DNA sequence: GGCGGCAAGGGAGCTAGTGTATGCCCCTGAGTTGGGGATATCGCCGCC
DNA sequence: CGGTGAACCTTACGTTCAACTGGATCGTGTGTAGGTGCACCG
């Protein structure tokens, strides 16, 4: 699987980042990340589409990126609104898709 | 006067098959490149007759459109005197090309999970192609002295292979979808010119 | 809107069949690979299963190797996962992707999915 | 108040609507989407 | 739900005088799973 830290927490209005790390052959090689926010009680639904890309709908904030062999999401002026949990996707190679693990965001309220 | 329906042929929602190119007139409005743009992370733009930078002060009698899909490795074939199995079984093109071609990778949109079986290229064939020529029978091909009478088994294979696009293909393996424009040009009125 | 809708199935002995639905409309079925994907109460994604666009090729997560079985029929328009020999670890929610438009090796729509505990009681 | 030095006289970047140099895709090619090098006019400030 | 058996160009490369000599090794470098399943005790 993929690693990914247990919690990250942050105050509303600044940056964020939540970083993944896997081997090669699943992000390091294949440029398929994908990330996914999971509100609680809640069906996930993609956030960030491809490496570094966002489905048509979603909030402009959030931005993915790659340093080579990590996968990073970065939060601009994130919202108490915005606290679930967020997975990082991969496709490595004879299929076999791979999943971040959990990483909760929570809002100094 | 209209713009020139460039939606109709790059946001088509599927292309067909190499061995079957489309082809589609354009005539009767105005060429605005400037607008292809923004579509998808174009892998060439190369043209050869005419230069690029000059396109929007001549027009032509007309032009045609043909757009399949081939794998990137094989994109370099499309372009006049190439040689390879494109270039001699499935899309040929002349000498003395007057257009240019167009290339974009589709593998977020063209590639199904564990093999996209919609797009065949023929990978035998008795003879090489003339230009712009089109071959869509599907006879068995035989290579040894043996005659099959029409039966697909030994020494005797259907001409047609599926292209095995996969997510998890190489770099240059994706699809790539390919829109080539000939401008032809006789003497008859001009048809296809952007703004001056 | 797209939707997809699971049929669902209630607490089951260990080691015992089920068979889950998922139904979706609002897009083109048999065009796109669907996935079953769980996921344990309280923890974390895991990917389960994935159908080609026409059923030719599946692809199991090693976990469910040789127990579950994705099949699919565009003629209704549904997607159906068997399950036999099952496990009390087993038990999850199923999520029922889609792998829409613009990505086929990426999930995208996941449906509702619905509930299925592995416990043995009443 | 005039002189000499200044991310500057040649380095690097790419993303089409369009300006003067952290710009111009200028000029087109390995086809994987991009290579190095083109006229500097420059303009504004600390110092003794 | 596995053991055989015979295949079918098998699907996915890492390339150009070619073809299968008609072997799974065979010129230059291939390689394999399901099943078509019909009793079991179940
Ligand atoms: C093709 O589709 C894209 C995205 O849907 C759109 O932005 C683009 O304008 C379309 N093509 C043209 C030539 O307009």
């Amino acid at each position: 699987a993929l690693t990914q830290p247990a919690s990250v927490s942050g105050s509303p209005g600044q940056s964020i980042t939540i970083s993944c790390t896997g081997t090669s052959s699943d992000v390091g090689g294949y440029n398929y990340v994908s990330w996914y926010q999971q509100h609680p009680g809640k069906a996930p639904k993609l956030m960030i589409y491809d490496v570094s890309k966002r489905p048509s709908g979603v909030s402009n904030r959030f931005s993915g990126s790659k340093s080579g062999n990590t996968a990073s999401l970065t939060i601009s002026g994130l919202q108490s609104e915005d606290e679930a949990d967020y997975y990082c996707n991969s496709l490595t190679s004879i299929s076999t898709w791979v999943f971040g693990g959990g990483t909760k965001l929570t809002v100094l309220g | 006067t209209n713009l020139c329906p460039f939606g109709e042929v790059f946001n088509a929602t599927r292309f067909a098959s190499v061995y079957a190119w489309n082809r589609k007139r354009i005539s009767n409005c105005v060429a605005d490149y400037s607008v292809l743009y923004n579509s998808a992370s174009f892998s060439t733009f190369k043209c050869y007759g005419v230069s690029p930078t000059k396109l929007n002060d001549l027009c032509f009698t007309n032009v045609y459109a043909d757009s399949f899909v081939i794998r990137g490795d094989e994109v370099r074939q499309i372009a006049p005197g190439q040689t390879g199995k494109i270039a001699d079984y499935n899309y040929k093109l002349p000498d003395d090309f007057t257009g240019c071609v167009i290339a974009w990778n589709s593998n977020n949109l063209d590639s199904k999970v564990g093999g996209n079986y919609n797009y065949l290229y023929r990978l035998f064939r008795k003879s090489n192609l003339k230009p712009f020529e089109r071959d869509i029978s599907t006879e068995i091909y035989q290579a040894g002295s043996t005659p099959c009478n029409g039966v697909e088994g030994f020494n005797c294979y259907f001409p047609l292979q599926s292209y095995g696009f996969q997510p998890t293909n190489g770099v240059g393996y994706q699809p790539y979808r390919v829109v080539v424009l000939s401008f032809e040009l006789l003497h008859a009125p001009a048809t296809v010119c952007g703004p001056k | 809107q797209v939707q997809l809708v699971e049929s669902g199935g209630g607490v089951v002995q260990p080691g015992r069949s089920l068979r889950l639905s998922c139904a979706a409309s609002g897009f083109t079925f048999s065009n796109y690979a669907m996935y079953w994907v769980r996921q344990a109460p309280g923890k974390g994604l895991e990917w389960v299963a994935v159908i080609s666009y026409d059923g030719s090729n599946k692809y199991y997560a090693d976990s469910v190797k040789g127990r579950f079985t994705i099949s699919r029929d565009n003629s209704k328009n549904t997607l159906y996962l068997q399950m036999n020999s099952l496990r009390t670890e087993d038990t999850a929610v199923y999520y029922c992707a889609s792998g829409s438009d613009y990505g086929d090796y990426l999930l995208v729509y996941w449906g509702q999915g619905t509930l299925v505990t592995v416990s043995s009681a009443s």
